[PDB]
């Protein structure tokens, strides 16, 4: 229920699903079974600060026990160094699918065709469970991006999640966004 | 019990694996004579558009026409006939997944009655579930079946007398591959790698 | 004699292997030019002179197997006053005369075609003229199936 | 005369497959007893009466004092593996037939008839043939037969002795 965050041990030529290639919460396969996680699942993180963000987690092996070895994007949009702890767990409420999210640009104020980000993102995020108030990286030809989502609304009804066993959402092709 | 799934499982996986790696080697033999036989199309169709007899070296000749044609529709047809060579075999891949795939799934029908759908869906730490597994059998086996059956009425389109078509032929034959999900085997081989 | 039939088997496939050597070196030759000339001086002349030189090593195959040709003829005549493998050995003469034919007609239009190749027009002249050039319009496919049953004969 | 095996499987890469269809395959022997020729067609007949050219050829390694056929041959023939068969080296004049009537296989679903006639006289180019006989062409895959009606030779002229004919480019087809 709680782990050692270090920096990921990153050597994966055959990684894997060429999908999770952007969540990807490293783990071992002990530290799996102590914390109830189970592959291709969604997997809650919190720190210390009480920031959170979910990540879909993976059991690479040739890790040790307790050492969740996220990737630094994650050790920067929860606010994380290598060595400090934080609380994993296993997702087990709903997940639904997110019609509209609302997000707005960093201070690289350079009007992009809208819609071309729109299709980046998309492309390159499926799957990345959202928060209201996080940070996305598309880095659409090079040229990197940072979003800052500020509302989010799912098919079910409701519009944005700080415990486990509660509403989420997703992005999948049929995502609406908003730049405001 | 449960465990007869589990093996069954594990037996058809590695068949699913070596058949792709097959399914892959012959599509990557087969990209090259197409692009072959595109240029034999485009070559014959340029001599048509002559008149082989108001050329005034040429005329100095019974018959040139006739025999140059005939002697390019013969290597057209022999890279056809390899084409067709390549087509039989993926025939052979797609019918045999099929099978294992259909006696998988004719097993777990056999015995669901003692297994509750709740056992069905317990992921463990190093097993996605027998449900998502039964699943992704069944929609490679469609992958498989869509793919072979959308070649084919491709490939058998090809009529010396439409010299456009086949000119075109290649472009056509690379999306009918970019428009699936690659990651589809690749992605269910590695994601089931740990269940072994 | 039956040993200079041999040889002249034996000579026969040797030959047109050459040939075939030589006619995909020419065809890379005319590949460029045909796109020298689409680009747009004494370059091209450089490259014409070296496919009249293939053309000439042409003509030098073609008159050794003239000579094979003749010299069958000869053995033909004088075996008046049967082998191995009992053929009438006038077969020998017809297979021989038939090859002859082909790959002399064969000739003539390659001379044509680099006769022609440096200045044409409209592109689909040029198209067609590799193709003349390739495919060799006048080699019907049993030939080696001819030499190969008289290469059997004789090992 | 002879007793017919089923044809071997040591097929050779030269000899392109075109003629690698049409053809018999022999024995040292078996061309050393009826005194036969290689390369030049040869005449087969079964006691039934069916009689049919082929181009004969003798194979390495093959079983002394035997005859293999194709299974579209022992199709077109009526004759099984170990039946007797009834050979004979053509010495007759070949000539080629000028125009040829053919029977489709009559399942004509929507038949070109200027495609169909393009492949079969492409196919068929050594190709000799007596009326009723029957060809196999390969239209794309799909397979055809054809029943062959009558045959008009070169000059006129619709036993192992008498005149046969081939097909050619010139060769006109008529249904």
């Amino acid at each position: 229920g709680t782990l050692t965050v270090t920096n990921l041990l990153e050597k994966v030529d055959d990684k894997i699903p060429k999908t999770f290639q952007n969540s990807l919460i490293h783990l071992g396969l002990n530290t799996m079974k102590s914390a109830n996680i189970c592959i291709g699942r969604p997997v809650l993180l919190t720190s210390l600060n009480g920031k959170q963000e979910v990540y879909t987690a993976w059991p690479m092996a040739g890790f040790p026990g307790g050492k969740v070895g996220l990737s630094e994007m994650a050790q920067k949009n929860v606010g994380v160094r290598p060595g400090d702890a934080i609380q994993v767990q296993p997702l087990v409420g709903a997940v639904l699918q997110a019609e509209e999210m609302d997000v707005a640009l960093s201070d690289k104020d350079m009007e992009i065709n809208e819609e071309e980000l729109t299709g980046c993102i998309l492309r390159k995020l499926d799957g990345k469970i959202v928060l209201p108030g996080n940070f996305l990286y598309c880095t659409f030809y090079g040229r990197p991006y940072k979003l800052q989502v500020l509302r989010v609304k799912g098919a079910d009804g409701m519009i944005l999640a700080k415990c486990n066993t509660d509403t989420f959402y997703f992005i999948s092709s049929t995502t609406r966004v908003n730049f405001t | 019990p449960l465990l007869a799934v589990q093996e069954a499982l594990k037996k058809c996986f590695p068949v699913v694996e070596e058949q792709q790696g097959l399914w892959q080697s012959a599509l990557r033999d087969c990209q090259p004579l197409l692009s072959s036989l595109s240029n034999l199309a485009e070559q014959l169709q340029a001599a048509q558009n002559l008149r082989f007899e108001d050329v005034p070296a040429l005329r100095a000749f019974p018959d040139l026409k006739e025999r140059l044609r005939r002697k390019q529709l013969v290597a057209g047809d022999i890279v056809l006939d390899k084409l067709g060579e390549r087509l039989a075999i993926l025939l052979k891949v797609r019918d045999m997944v099929s099978s294992h795939v259909e006696r998988v799934f004719q097993i777990y029908e056999q015995h669901a009655d003692t297994v509750g759908i709740d056992a069905v869906l317990q992921p463990s730490a190093v097993s996605p579930s027998v449900a998502d597994m039964l699943e992704w059998l069944q929609d490679i086996e469609r992958h498989y079946r869509k793919s072979y059956l959308k070649r084919k009425y491709l490939l058998s389109s090809i009529q010396w007398g439409d010299l456009a078509n086949i000119q075109a032929l290649p472009k056509a034959w690379d999306r009918i591959s970019k428009d699936e999900h690659q990651d589809l085997v690749q992605d269910i081989l590695l994601n089931v790698s740990f269940f072994l | 004699s039956a040993r200079k039939i041999k040889d002249n088997a034996a000579d026969w496939h040797n030959l047109i292997l050459k040939w075939e050597t030589l006619n995909d070196a020419g065809f890379t030759t005319a590949n460029n030019i045909a796109n020298l000339k689409i680009s747009l001086n004494e370059e091209l002349e450089k490259l014409c002179e070296e496919l009249q030189a293939t053309l000439d090593g042409l003509t030098k195959i073609q008159v050794k197997m003239e000579k094979l040709s003749s010299t069958t003829k000869g053995i033909c005549e004088l075996e008046n006053y049967p082998l191995f493998h009992t053929w009438p050995t006038t077969h020998f003469y017809e297979v021989s005369h038939k090859l002859l034919e082909m790959y002399r007609k064969e000739l003539l239009l390659k001379r044509t075609v680099a006769k022609e190749l440096a200045h044409t027009g409209d592109p689909d002249l040029t198209l067609s003229y590799l193709s003349m050039w390739l495919h060799q319009p006048y080699v019907e496919s049993d030939s080696r199936l001819h030499l190969e049953s008289m290469l059997l004969e004789t090992g």
